[PDB]
């Protein structure tokens, strides 16, 4: 069976050097071309180029033409995309993908596909959260918490030490073009409940030891 | 010639350009 | 340069969903169509045109009339949930693909988000910063648009949006945030998150 394998997640600062991998096995790597598909997250499919490993001839969308280059190790079955210099905005996941052929020819459709590297370009070192309350202002009130401009990933938050999980809703974080993270938790209560029931957002960062209990007060 | 290096992407001489 | 999709088709199980592709390119350039379901890779089932690799269900079929292609799911499952994309190649500009149409095989009503629209913290307004956060819950199919204004205009700088994401009810949340300097924040009568959904739209807006 074709398997096309890429090298794992990275995280790196602008102006840094990167090449992410595809080994591909199953079949004679240096006979069939590989492209390389960026898609942002939420976003669509946008294609790169393509290498040819038996020689390395790559074909580029000139719009990164100058910021990306392919090669290729025939002795590893292995294609390679790399920046010299990278930039917050190439952060993105990143496919290869397998041109079949079609007659003698190669063809026009990409049959097997890498499982993706996530790349995250920030200029961010490891930095733990500020965490803000989110006042309630019913009978119920929404309140929460702000967990704001972290790096990296992940953040958990509980409410009252796990106490509280019925009507909690934790979202995913932003990477904000500054970036650094923020996500926010909110959890619905009795509107009654607010002058006598205390509320406190657990926040753990674990990346930068960051444990903080958070009330928040009406 | 290696005939695998020419992207054949419509039918009859339909091919892109590398 | 993308080939043109509708960006969204919803269908019940059962029902065929009907996806289009259409540019001035594809009269005469093989169509591919590659499945992508979230979080994973995408998988190719239709290329040149009307073709299906080994071990695609016969339940998908692409056809081509003219500059439209079409992919069409007959008995649609809930495991053909996905987005679904169209590619070819320009002559010269290399591989095109569609925009993408994110195809939702209904298992509830379509369900209008919930929003709630804090304004900055005291703290945070005290620490010379001030961010508005909207929290959008329980939508479904998963996929909004946001739009802030300021007072009634439009503002684009500052604003930060989530992708949709899964809840454990099936439906799907997001999160948009604006930044804005505390002085901003001081100096309009209001602000306001407005969250669009299949055509119609939930407002909040929250003031200094
Ligand atoms: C070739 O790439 C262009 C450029 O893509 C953008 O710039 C890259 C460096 C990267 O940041 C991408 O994510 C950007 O989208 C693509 O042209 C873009 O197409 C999108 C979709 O139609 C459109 O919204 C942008 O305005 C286009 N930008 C430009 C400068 O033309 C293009 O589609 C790629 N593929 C081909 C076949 O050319
Ligand atoms: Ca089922």
């Amino acid at each position: 069976q074709v398997q096309l394998v890429q090298s794992a997640a990275e995280v790196k600062k602008p102006g840094e050097a990167l090449k992410i991998s595809c080994k591909g096995s199953g079949y004679s790597f240096s006979n069939y071309w590989i492209a390389w598909v960026r898609q942002m997250p939420g976003k669509g499919l946008e294609w790169m180029g393509i290498v040819y490993p038996d020689d390395s001839d790559s074909s580029y969308n000139s719009s990164f033409q100058g910021q990306i280059t392919f090669s290729a190790d025939k002795s590893i079955s292995t294609a390679y995309l790399h920046w010299t210099s990278l930039q917050a905005s190439d952060t993105a996941m990143y496919y290869c993908a397998r041109l079949g052929f079609e007659g003698d020819y190669s063809g026009s459709f990409f049959d097997y596909w890498g499982q993706g590297t996530l790349l995250i370009v920030s200029s961010a070192s490891t930095k733990g959260p500020s965490v803000f309350p989110l006042a309630p202002s019913g009978g119920t009130a929404a309140l929460g918490c702000l967990v704001k401009d972290y790096f990296p990933e992940p953040v958990t938050v509980s409410w009252n030490s796990g106490a509280l999980t019925s009507g909690v809703h934790t979202f995913p974080a932003v990477l904000q073009s500054s970036g650094l993270y923020s996500l926010s938790s909110v959890v619905t209560v009795p509107s009654s409940s607010l002058g006598t029931q205390t509320y406190i957002c657990n926040v753990n960062h674990k990346p930068s030891n960051t444990k903080v209990d958070k009330k928040v007060e009406p | 010639y290696n005939k695998r290096k020419r992207i054949h992407i419509g039918p009859g001489r339909a091919f892109y350009t590398t | 340069y993308e080939l043109t999709q509708p960006p969204s088709v919803s269908v019940s199980p059962g029902q065929t969903a009907s996806i289009t592709c259409s540019g001035d390119i594809l009269g005469d350039k093989y169509v591919s169509w590659y499945q992508q379901k979230s979080g994973q890779s995408p998988l190719l089932v239709i290329y040149e045109d009307t073709k299906r690799p080994s071990g695609i269900p016969d339940r998908f079929s692409g056809s081509k009339s003219g500059n439209t292609a079409t992919l069409t799911i007959s008995g649609t499952q809930a495991m053909d949930e996905a987005d679904y994309y169209c590619q070819a190649w320009d002559s010269t500009l290399g591989v095109v693909f569609g925009g993408g149409t994110k195809v939702t095989v209904l298992g509830q009503p379509k369900a209008a988000p919930s929003v709630t629209l804090f304004p900055p913290s005291s703290e945070e307004l005290q620490a010379n910063k001030a961010t508005l956060v909207c929290l959008i819950s329980d939508f479904y199919p998963g996929a909004v648009t946001v739009a802030w204004k300021a007072d009634s205009s439009p503002v684009k700088a500052g604003v930060e949006t989530t992708t949709p994401s899964k809840q454990s009810n099936n439906k799907y949340a997001a999160s948009s945030y604006l930044s804005l300097t505390p002085e901003q924040w001081k100096s309009h009568k209001s602000y306001s998150c407005q969250v669009t959904h299949e055509g119609s739209t939930v407002e909040k807006t929250v003031a200094p």
